[PDB]
RNA sequence: CGCGGGGUGGAGCAGCCUGGUAGCUCGUCGGGCUCAUAACCCGAAGGUCGUCGGUUCAAAUCCGGCCCCCGCAACCA
RNA sequence: AGGAGGUAAAAAUGUUCAAA
RNA sequence: AAGAACCUUACCUGGUCUUGACAUCCACGGAAGUUUUCAGAGAUGAGAAUGUGCCUUCGGGAACCGUGAGACAGGUGCUGCAUGGCUGUCGUCAGCUCGUGUUGUGAAAUGUUGGGUUAAGUCCCGCAACGAGCGCAACCCUUAUCCUUUGUUGCCAGCGGUCCGGCCGGGAACUCAAAGGAGACUGCCAGUGAUAAACUGGAGGAAGGUGGGGAUGACGUCAAGUCAUCAUGGCCCUUACGACCAGGGCUACACACGUGCUACAAUGGCGCAUACAAAGAGAAGCGACCUCGCGAGAGCAAGCGGACCUCAUAAAGUGCGUCGUAGUCCGGAUUGGAGUCUGCAACUCGACUCCAUGAAGUCGGAAUCGCUAGUAAUCGUGGAUCAGAAUGCCACGGUGAAUAC
C-alpha cells in the first residue's frame, strides 16, 4: 500500500558529476544498484540521457563490447535506492522479523520482493529500499544477519 | 524549411566545438543553444544540451546533423 | 505595469538604435547573394555578437500611460482603456464615437 | 455603471475637443503623449489655484495652452512670473515654445470639474459629505443653473461597505444631446481610500 | 407577428414565361443566391416536360401542380388544454406554395443526372398523380379524413 | 456420517436441463433537458461463468475432487 | 346585455451563518 | 489576448544582484559618449585604446556616468465581500421617483389608478389630485430624393484630335465628391372614434406614419466582473513574493465541452474563357511594371506619405468542354520529401510553396441555435493586432429567398 518521488526529487539533481560537469539527465541503472561510495562509470543512452551503471559490471562492460566510446566517467557530488536479498529459513512470522526491525528503523520498503517457493524449508525474500545515510546500512546489516529464520541478509548485487 | 542560407548556430557553442575538436573528443559539452543545427565536424562528441532544468546529453552520429540540437532534448515529460 | 517593465522596453528601444539602426547591414547587404564566401558567413556569425535585444522583433511595444502590453493602438500609443478613457474625456483631437 | 460619458456623446455636438491641433502617424501619438504631459505637469502645479479645464492647441511647431480656472491671479504668480515659469517648464517638455495662454472662468460653481474637486477638498477636510453635496448643490442652483446633479461613492464616512448617493435639481436631459451637461470627476482620497465624485450641470442647447 | 398584421412581400414575375408563380417557384429551389442557376433548372425542366408532357409549360406545368396542391391542412392547434390535431382548409397561397415545396422536396430526393432532369420525371409523375409528392398530399389527406372529426 | 440444490458483469436473476454464439433489471460510465439535483431522453463499457483437474475438436453447459452457500435427514436407542 | 352547456395527464428537491 | 518562437512572460529549472531594472535627495570620484579582446548561456565579470565641449562670480557648468551610506525603492504578492474609475446584465424593458396637497394612528397610498390609444406612465379624456424630474420620443451620425455651392489626382454627355486608352484638346451638364440647404408634418382627403388622442384607406410623394440602421441604456439588481490596465485603503515581502539573464513552459494529452473553419458533392468538382463592387491601408511602409522561379518568392527598380501610386484580374456569376453518383477528378486531414519569407533564431513552436501522400466523412442520437429583410442564406474584399503569425475579432460590398394563418 505504501509502493516517482525520486525521479521528481533527483531531478533535484547535485548527485552526480559527469567528466567534471553534472546537471545532465542520468539515473541510476537496475543492474548495479550504484551505491555513494565506490563511485561509479556511466554510460550514454540515447534518449533519457546518461544511464549510470555503477563501476565496474558486466551489462556495462557488454556496452563496451559495441560502443565503448560513448561510456563516460563521473562521481557522486551528494546511499539512497538499493535492494537486498534475504533468502532464509521458512518464516514464521519471519516477514515481521524483517519490518519489526524496519519499521521505526525509519528506511523506505518498496522492495516487496518475498519468494517462498523452492524445494526445501528456505523462503526467497528480497527486498528494494532506498536508504538514506551510509551508517545505516551498518546497522541494518548487523540487525538483519542476526535473526535465527534468516541465513543471509546482505547487498544483493 | 527554414532559413534558405546559412545552417545556423551561435557563435559560442561553435568556438565551443572547434575548441573540442583540435582537443579531441572529451568530457560532454554545456550547450544551451538548442537552436543550433548540427554542423558535421561534431560527430561522436556527447555533447548535452539543455532541457529547461535537466542539461541532457546526446551523442551524435553522422545523421544528428541538419536536425537542430532541441530536437534531441524532449522538453515535457508525459506518463 | 511594473515599472521595471517599463524600464526594460525603453532599454530595448537604446540598444535598438544603438546598434541595428545602422548596423542592420549584416543581414542586410551581407546576408545577399552576392558573397555567398566565408564574408555572409562572417555576417551570420557576427550578429550574435550584437546584444539579444536590439533587434527591433523585441520590442514588445507598450501603452505610453498605463504600459499594457495588450490591446495597444500603433496610432494613438495608448491601450484601449486609456485611448477611451482619454478619447470620452475630450482629449484626442476629433475623435467622436463613429455611428456609421 | 453603464452610462455613456456625457462628454464623450456631445463632441461633435456641442463640447469643444480639450486638445485642438492635428498630426498624422507618423508624428500623432508623439503629440498626444506629450498633451498628456504637460496637461498632467499643469494638473500638479495648479491644483492649488483652480484650474477647471487645460485645451491645448498645437499650431506651427508652437505649443499653445489655454487654462480655464476661478482664480487667475494665483496662476500667475506675479505679473506672470509663475505663468512664464509655467511656459518654461512647458516647452521644456515639448522642445517647442509654448504660448501658454490662461482664461479665468468666473462661474467657479458653473464649472462641474471645480465643483467636483470643491467637493473632494472637503473630503479631503474630512468634512460630512453629505453637507458637501448639499452644499454645492443649492450653490449652483441658486447660481442659476438649469440642472445640477452630483454622486460620492465608496467608504465615504468609513462605512463597512461602500455606498453610493446622489443629489439633483433641475432638469439634466443625458439623452436630450444638444443639452450642455457639463460633467467632470474628480476622486478623493482618504484614509479610508479613494471616493467617486461625480457632477452634472445643465445650462442649455441650441 | 403577436401584432404587426404586415402587408405581404410583392414580387417579380418570370423574365421568360409571364408566370410569377414560376419566378416563385424558382425561389423555392434557389439555395443561396445562385437565382441564375436555380432559373437555369427551372426552364430546364418546363423544356424537357414539354417534351414528354408535349403541352405546352405555362400550363403543362399546372396539371401537374395542381396534383400536389393540398385541399385541406392539419395545424395542431390545441383547444381546450390538451393537445390533438385539428384539420383546416388551406389558404390558396399557402395552397399553391405548400405545393410547390413538396414537389421541389420529393425533387431534392430522388436524385438522378441532372437536377433540372430528375425534376422533370417528378413533374411528369406528378401529372399522373404518382409522384412522391402527391403521395405526399395524399398523407395529408388520410390526416385530414381520421382527424376529420374535428372542429 | 448422509442425500438434494445452488456459486454467472459492482447487485439480483437468467442462459446449463438437451456441448459451439451469455441476455434482462438496477447499478457504473459518456452526452442532453435543468439555475442546480433527481427524474426523465440519447449512447456506451462491463462477465477468465466458485477453484483445480478431467471428458471433448470445442465445456458457462458434460464428468470428478476441493472451498463456499442453502435445503432435507440424522429414526427404533 | 337574460340565461344555460363545454374548458388544462404528470412536473419532487435546494447544506450552515450573513451586513448603513 | 486588437494576434505566447526569444521578447511578450506574469510560470518553471538553473545561474545571478542587492539601495538595486525604475525615482528624487546627500556625498565621493568622474564629460557623456566612442572602440575593442577574453571568459561566460547570458547577465555580468576582467583588461585596453579613445573622448574629456559653450558658466568659466570657475567646490566648478548643465547633463550623464560609476561609487558609498541611508531615507527609500520594487511587487502582475492577497484582498472586486475594504474601494474609485470601468463593464455585463436584467433591458432599449417603460418603467422608476420627487414637491406641496390629500387619505390613513402607521407601515404606506393616492400622483403613476380608470375608458380608450400608442413602439412608450406616448396621447386625449375622467379622477383628490396639481405640478415637477429621470427615462419614451425628439435634438446627433449614417442612409434614401431634390436644389445650391465649387470641379482635381474626379467625371467626362455634347463638341472637336484619335496609336478608339477620357487617350488628347476641350466641357461643368453627368457620375461623384464633399459643404450648405429643401423635404415628411398624420401636413391633404375619405372613413372610424365621445365635437379627443388616435387608428384605417387612399392622393401625392424618393420617402408615410418611429421610413432603414446606428448612437444614446432609467431608479436599480446580482455584496456579478476586474485590486492584472489604472488609481487606491488595508494587509503582506523587502540579502526577497523585488531586480537581470539563459533554456524551458503558456502549444502539454486516455478524455469532456463551447465557439468556428472545411466537407460529405452533380443548383457540384475540375479545366479554358469571361463580366460586374463597395470598403479601406500604406513611410527604417505600400511597393508598379520588366527579368528569373512550377511556386511561395528573388533581383532590379518607377510611383506614393495618397479621388492620381500600391496592395488590386474580387468570388460566386457567365459561356464552352469535361468528370457521370463512385468515397469516387468529392474530401482534404494526416505524412514524407524539397523549399521560400519573416526574424539574433523557426526542434519544442511560425507562416506560406512545390512534388507526392491522401484518412474521417455519403448530411449526423437525444438535444439545440440564428434569422422577417437587402435579413437568412451564400461569396469574396479589406483593417486593427502585427518582424512574422486568422478558420478569430472588426469592417465592406456581391449575390439573393421562404414564411408569419
Amino acid at each position: 500500500q505504501l509502493q516517482y518521488t525520486p525521479q521528481n526529487r533527483s531531478k533535484d539533481n547535485g548527485r552526480v558529476v559527469v567528466e567534471g560537469v553534472g546537471n545532465l539527465m542520468h539515473h541510476i541503472a537496475r543492474c548495479c544498484q550504484p551505491i555513494p561510495g565506490d563511485e561509479i562509470v556511466g554510460f550514454i543512452t540515447q534518449g533519457r540521457g546518461i544511464s549510470v551503471h555503477r563501476a565496474d559490471c558486466e551489462q556495462l562492460a557488454e556496452l563496451r563490447s559495441h560502443a565503448p566510446e560513448r561510456i563516460v566517467d563521473a562521481v557522486w557530488g551528494e546511499g539512497y535506492s538499493l535492494v537486498v536479498r534475504v533468502v532464509a529459513n521458512d518464516r514464521s512470522g519471519l516477514l515481521r522479523d524483517i519490518t519489526t526491525i524496519l519499521a521505526n528503523e525509519k528506511v523506505n520498503v518498496l522492495g516487496v520482493a518475498s519468494r517462498s517457493d523452492t524445494k526445501q524449508q528456505l523462503a526467497t525474500i528480497d527486498m528494494t529500499i532506498e536508504i538514506y545515510n551510509l551508517q545505516v546500512l551498518g546497522r541494518v546489516l548487523g540487525k538483519l544477519n542476526q535473526v535465527p529464520d534468516v541465513i543471509d541478509a546482505r547487498r544483493l548485487h | 524549411r527554414s532559413l534558405k542560407k546559412g545552417p545556423f548556430i551561435d557563435l559560442h557553442l561553435l568556438k565551443k566545438v572547434e575548441k573540442a575538436v583540435e582537443s579531441g573528443d572529451k568530457k560532454p559539452l554545456r550547450t544551451w543553444s538548442r537552436r543550433s543545427t548540427i554542423f558535421p565536424n561534431m560527430i561522436g562528441l556527447t555533447i548535452a544540451v539543455h532541457n529547461g532544468r535537466q542539461h541532457v546529453p546526446v551523442f551524435v552520429t553522422d545523421e544528428m546533423v541538419g536536425h537542430k540540437l532541441g530536437e534531441f532534448a524532449p522538453t515535457r515529460t508525459y506518463r | 505595469a511594473k515599472q521595471s517593465m517599463k524600464a526594460r522596453e525603453v532599454k530595448r528601444v537604446a540598444l535598438a538604435d544603438k546598434y541595428f539602426a545602422k548596423r542592420a547591414e549584416l543581414k542586410a547587404i551581407i546576408s545577399d547573394v552576392n558573397a555567398s564566401d566565408e564574408d555572409r558567413w562572417n555576417a551570420v556569425l557576427k550578429l550574435q555578437t550584437l546584444p539579444r535585444d536590439s533587434s527591433p522583433s523585441r520590442q514588445r511595444n507598450r501603452c505610453r500611460q498605463t504600459g499594457r502590453p495588450h490591446g495597444f493602438l500603433r496610432k494613438f500609443g495608448l491601450s484601449r482603456i486609456k485611448v477611451r478613457e482619454a478619447a470620452m474625456r475630450g482629449e484626442i483631437p476629433g475623435l467622436k464615437k463613429a455611428s456609421w | 455603471g453603464q452610462k455613456v460619458h456625457p462628454n464623450g456623446i456631445r463632441l461633435g455636438i456641442v463640447k469643444p475637443w480639450n486638445s485642438t491641433w492635428f498630426a498624422n502617424t507618423k508624428e500623432f501619438a508623439d503629440n498626444l503623449d506629450s498633451d498628456f504631459k504637460v496637461r498632467q505637469y499643469l494638473t500638479k502645479e495648479l491644483a492649488k489655484a483652480s484650474v477647471s479645464r487645460i485645451v491645448i492647441e498645437r499650431p506651427a511647431k508652437s505649443i499653445r495652452v489655454t487654462i480655464h480656472t476661478a482664480r487667475p491671479g494665483i496662476v500667475i504668480g506675479k505679473k506672470g512670473e509663475d505663468v512664464e515659469k509655467l511656459r518654461k517648464v512647458v516647452a521644456d517638455i515639448a522642445g517647442v515654445p509654448a504660448q501658454i495662454n490662461i482664461a479665468e472662468v468666473r462661474k467657479p460653481e458653473l464649472d462641474a470639474k471645480l465643483v467636483a474637486d470643491s467637493i473632494t477638498s472637503q473630503l479631503e477636510r474630512r468634512v460630512m459629505f453629505r453637507r458637501a453635496m448639499k452644499r454645492a448643490v443649492q450653490n449652483a442652483m441658486r447660481l442659476g443653473a438649469k440642472g445640477i446633479k452630483v454622486e460620492v461613492s465608496g467608504r465615504l464616512g468609513g462605512a463597512e461597505i461602500a455606498r453610493t448617493e446622489w443629489y439633483r435639481e433641475g432638469r439634466v436631459p443625458l439623452h436630450t444631446l444638444r443639452a450642455d451637461i457639463d460633467y467632470n470627476t474628480s476622486e478623493a482620497h482618504t484614509t479610508y481610500g479613494v471616493i467617486g465624485v461625480k457632477v452634472w450641470i445643465f445650462k442649455g442647447e441650441i | 407577428p403577436r401584432r404587426r398584421v404586415i402587408g405581404q412581400r410583392k414580387i417579380l414575375p418570370d423574365p421568360k414565361f409571364g408566370s410569377e408563380l414560376l419566378a416563385k417557384f424558382v425561389n423555392i429551389l434557389m439555395v443561396d443566391g445562385k437565382k441564375s442557376t436555380a432559373e437555369s433548372i427551372v426552364y430546364s425542366a418546363l423544356e424537357t416536360l414539354a417534351q414528354r408532357s408535349g403541352k405546352s409549360e405555362l400550363e403543362a406545368f399546372e396539371v401537374a401542380l395542381e396534383n400536389v396542391r393540398p385541399t385541406v391542412e392539419v395545424k395542431s392547434r390545441r383547444v381546450g388544454g390538451s393537445t390533438y390535431q385539428v384539420p383546416v382548409e388551406v389558404r390558396p397561397v399557402r395552397r399553391n406554395a405548400l405545393a410547390m415545396r413538396w414537389i421541389v422536396e420529393a425533387a431534392r430526393k430522388r436524385g438522378d443526372k441532372s437536377m433540372a432532369l430528375r425534376l422533370a420525371n417528378e413533374l411528369s409523375d406528378a401529372a399522373e398523380n404518382k409522384g412522391t409528392a402527391v403521395k405526399k398530399r395524399e398523407d395529408v389527406h388520410r390526416m385530414a379524413e381520421a382527424n376529420k372529426a374535428f372542429a
